[PDB]
């Protein structure tokens, strides 16, 4: 029943037309056109919850999603029927794919991540701050298809990596590196957040120095 | 490390031969040092502090 | 003192070169990557010597405690007024020690 | 005086001696870049890094390999460098990859 | 190309001596970096050299 996007253009009309237009034309006040975009953009924007957005400012944050029970497919197909944007990857069942996109190679994936991705996020995918509000979020709770569609559609202020400058193996290997870097142990004790020497200096000053000064107060008399 | 070791030696020598300062109190003057002798007590406290810091 | 001991231990495994090699070690997410010889020696200390990661972590924590204790000691000396007539030179020696400790820690973690 | 001068005289180097061969003679290191032409009209491609070492660590680029919101880092290629098979070309490429004035952003 | 080449029995007279090394043709000449590493490890082995009399 693929000839059914009457749902789709049933939810868009009651949740989007106030900021994108009835014909997906980009109300000149708030929203962009949404014509050249495809199913991948809608999937990434709605499944992560950044969509339907309230006031709208420097960065729409990630929230709880509103739509599922196969209506993300409905809106995605309805938007794809009005343009030629990229599409979401599918497995031989028709559902959205996963662990087969784990670039069996983590060295190349990590080198590509450090060259292309680590500048804004982190060494290991923690957050990073951009200018005047905007920031780069954490990469821990995003699944594989969300990572692929994120670097494929190029969301707000994030560059757009096509399938010609970043082939599909490159994307799969980057996905594998991200999912491994977010799920590995810390083989040295409790890591203090993923950042550099700021949590380390704080932990020194607030644990080791208070222990030392407390023992100095206990041993030596006060006068 | 060599320069730091030499300077630390000189620092501790100067502190040893110019006796330590002290806070004003009951029996304290500008001409005496009130405290505990090295012999039983001070070496003991210093070594215990060393072990606690290493811990 | 702890810094001296742990550094003497560490010098038995470190190789300070800048020539390029390919890793080919035990840490898998870095196999095939081209790196210097110092970075490879540090990785070998971390992953292939029984108790090496523990020792270099002690070294770094001891460096941090060294710096913090020096700063607290300077604060005491300044606020209680223990730098007056007989002890200005001892104050000067302490200041030099502080500068040297800063730069030594910098050269160390680089 | 003589002893101290002889002690501290082996470390001192001149930063402006011409040692880098270019198309107008030889220049100082601090003014050449690796993007500098060598024989008056040589072709220097904008190669991109692939992260793999079978044959290409650097490959040429076409204008259509990028969309209107993309960025990419590129390096000078000089096809006379070849892929990283032999030791000679491997040295050339590893010296291209480590040059503090080589990288370029393509917008 | 060759740091190591095969030998024939006629490449020596009745009063000659020669040092030889294990070849293993799967090592190849010293062109690529892989074969260059293999050969430089053959050349430095404390039990490899042999006298041919
Ligand atoms: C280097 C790295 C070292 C690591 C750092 C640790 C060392 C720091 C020192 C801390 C504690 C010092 C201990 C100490 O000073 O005791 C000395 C002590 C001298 O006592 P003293 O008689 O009261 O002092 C001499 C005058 O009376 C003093 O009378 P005064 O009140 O008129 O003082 C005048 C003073 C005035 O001058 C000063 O104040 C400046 C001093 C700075 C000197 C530079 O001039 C001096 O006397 C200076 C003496 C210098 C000797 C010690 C300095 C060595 C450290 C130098 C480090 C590098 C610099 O010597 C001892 O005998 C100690 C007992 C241990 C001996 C046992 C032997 C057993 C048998 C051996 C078996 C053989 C195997
Ligand atoms: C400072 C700025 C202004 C932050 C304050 C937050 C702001 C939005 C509102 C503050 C309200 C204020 C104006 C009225 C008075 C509030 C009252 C006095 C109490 C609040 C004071 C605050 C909470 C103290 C902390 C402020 C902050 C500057 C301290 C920085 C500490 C550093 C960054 C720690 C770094 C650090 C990090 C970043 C970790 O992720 C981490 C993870 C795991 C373990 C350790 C750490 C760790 O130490
Ligand atoms: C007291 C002294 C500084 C006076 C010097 C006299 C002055 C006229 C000389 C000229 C100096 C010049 C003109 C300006 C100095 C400013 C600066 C550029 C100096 C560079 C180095 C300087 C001399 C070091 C001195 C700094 C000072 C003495 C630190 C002592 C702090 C106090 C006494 C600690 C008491 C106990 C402590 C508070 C336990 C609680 C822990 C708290 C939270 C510590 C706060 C804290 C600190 C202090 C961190 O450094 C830090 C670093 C990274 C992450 C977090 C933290 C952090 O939370
Ligand atoms: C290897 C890897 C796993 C880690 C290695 C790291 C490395 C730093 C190991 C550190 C070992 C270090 C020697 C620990 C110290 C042990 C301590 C000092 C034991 C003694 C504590 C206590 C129970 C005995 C009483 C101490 C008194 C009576 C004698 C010793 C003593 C000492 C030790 C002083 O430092 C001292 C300094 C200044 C004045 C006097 C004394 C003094 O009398
Ligand atoms: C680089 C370059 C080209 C060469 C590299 C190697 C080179 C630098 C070697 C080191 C050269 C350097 C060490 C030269 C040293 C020459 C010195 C000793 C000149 C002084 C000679 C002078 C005529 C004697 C008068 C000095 C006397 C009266 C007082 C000084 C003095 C001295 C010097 C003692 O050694 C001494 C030892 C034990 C007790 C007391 C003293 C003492 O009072
Ligand atoms: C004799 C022998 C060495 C020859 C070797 C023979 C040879 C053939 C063998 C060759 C083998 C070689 C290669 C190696 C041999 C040795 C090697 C294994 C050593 C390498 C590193 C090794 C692991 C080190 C082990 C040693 C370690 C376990 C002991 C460390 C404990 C020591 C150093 C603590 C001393 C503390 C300090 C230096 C003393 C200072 C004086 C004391 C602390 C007073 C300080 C002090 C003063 C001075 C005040 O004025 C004051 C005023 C007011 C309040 C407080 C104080 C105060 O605390
Ligand atoms: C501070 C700046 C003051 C510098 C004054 C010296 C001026 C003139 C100047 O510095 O030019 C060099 C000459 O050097 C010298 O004698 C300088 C000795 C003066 C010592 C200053 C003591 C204070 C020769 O050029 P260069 O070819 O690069 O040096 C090679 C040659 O030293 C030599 O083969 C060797 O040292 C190499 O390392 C090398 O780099
Ligand atoms: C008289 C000495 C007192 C002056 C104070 C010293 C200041 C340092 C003097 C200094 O080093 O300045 C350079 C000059 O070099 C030189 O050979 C001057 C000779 C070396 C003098 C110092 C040596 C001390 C010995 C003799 C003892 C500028 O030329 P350069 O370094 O090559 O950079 C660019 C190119 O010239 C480029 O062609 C041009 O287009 C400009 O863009 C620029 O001058
Ligand atoms: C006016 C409030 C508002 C509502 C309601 C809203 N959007 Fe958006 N939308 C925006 C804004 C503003 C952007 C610009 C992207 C940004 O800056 O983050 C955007 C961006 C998008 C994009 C990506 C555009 C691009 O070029 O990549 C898609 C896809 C999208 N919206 C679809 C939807 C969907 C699906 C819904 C749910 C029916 C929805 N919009 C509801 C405001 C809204
Ligand atoms: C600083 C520029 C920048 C670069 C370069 C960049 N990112 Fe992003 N990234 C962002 C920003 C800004 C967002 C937030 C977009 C939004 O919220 O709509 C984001 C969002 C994401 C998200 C969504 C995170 C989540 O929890 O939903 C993922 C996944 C992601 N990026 C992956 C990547 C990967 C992989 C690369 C390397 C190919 C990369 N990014 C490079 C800035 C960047
Ligand atoms: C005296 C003050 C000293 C300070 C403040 C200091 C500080 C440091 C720090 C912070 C590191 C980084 C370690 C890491 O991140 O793993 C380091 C590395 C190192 N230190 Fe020190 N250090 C000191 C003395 C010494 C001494 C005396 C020695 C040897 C005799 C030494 C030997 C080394 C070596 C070999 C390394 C590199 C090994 C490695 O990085 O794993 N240090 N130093």
């Amino acid at each position: 029943s693929s000839a059914l996007l009457r749902t789709g253009k049933q939810l868009f009309d009651t949740s989007c037309v106030s900021c994108h237009g009835a014909n997906l034309q980009g109300v000149p006040d708030h929203g962009p056109s949404l014509i050249g975009v495809g199913e991948a953009a809608v999937y990434f924007q709605v499944s992560t919850g950044r969509m339907p957005a309230m006031r709208g400012e420097a960065q729409a944050p990630r929230k709880d999603p509103i739509f599922d029970e196969a209506q993300i497919d409905a809106i995605g197909a309805y938007v794809q029927a009005n343009g030629g944007g990229p599409t979401v990857v599918r497995n031989p069942d028709g559902s959205i794919a996963t662990q087969s996109l784990r670039g069996n190679d983590l060295g190349r994936g990590g080198d590509l991540f450090r060259l292309n991705c680590a500048s804004c996020h982190n060494f290991t995918g923690k957050g990073g701050a951009l200018s005047s509000g905007k920031y780069a979020p954490d990469l821990a709770p995003a699944n594989e298809q969300q990572i692929l569609t994120a670097m494929l559609t190029g969301p707000q202020n994030m560059p757009k990596f096509s399938n010609r400058q970043l082939s599909f193996e490159a994307k799969k290997d980057i996905i594998a590196y991200v999912k491994v870097a977010t799920e590995a142990r810390q083989p040295g004790g409790y890591l203090l957040g993923g950042f550099g020497p700021a949590p380390e200096g704080m932990a020194m000053w607030i644990i080791g120095m208070v222990a030392a000064i407390g023992l100095a107060l206990w041993i030596g008399a006060r006068s | 490390p060599g320069i730091i070791l030499a300077l630390i030696g000189l620092h501790l020598a100067l502190v040893w031969f110019q006796k330590h300062t002290q806070f004003p109190g009951p029996g304290r003057t500008e001409h005496n040092v009130v405290g505990v002798r090295v012999m039983p007590v001070f070496a003991f406290k210093s070594g215990a502090f060393f072990a606690a810091i290493v811990g | 003192v702890v810094l001296l001991i742990t550094g003497v231990y560490l010098t038995l495994f470190f190789d300070p070169s800048m020539v390029d090699v390919t890793y080919n070690g035990v840490y898998q997410p870095l196999r095939g990557v081209e790196m210097s010889r110092a970075y490879q020696s540090a990785l070998d200390i971390s992953f292939e010597v029984r108790g090496g990661l523990f020792v270099r972590q002690i070294h770094h924590w001891a460096a941090l405690m060294f710096a913090a204790a020096i700063m607290v000691h300077l604060a005491r000396i300044f606020f209680t007024g223990a730098f007056r007539r007989p002890r200005e030179t001892n104050w000067v020696i302490g200041s030099l020690l502080l500068i040297l400790a800063m730069f030594e820690g910098y050269f160390g973690y680089s | 005086l003589g002893t101290l001068v002889a002690f501290a005289g082996g470390l001192i180097k001149n930063p402006w001696k011409p040692v880098v061969p270019t198309a107008e003679g030889k220049k100082a290191v601090l003014w050449t870049s690796g993007w500098t032409p060598r024989y008056q009209g040589e072709t220097i491609y904008l190669a991109r890094a692939t992260g793999t070492e079978d044959g290409p660590p650097f490959i040429k680029m076409r204008p259509e390999d990028m969309d209107a919101g993309g960025m990419e880092t590129v390096f000078p290629w000089r096809e006379s460098d070849g892929d990283g098979t032999t030791v000679e070309s491997h040295h050339k490429l590893q010296e291209i990859a480590m040059g503090i004035r080589n990288p370029v952003m393509l917008i």
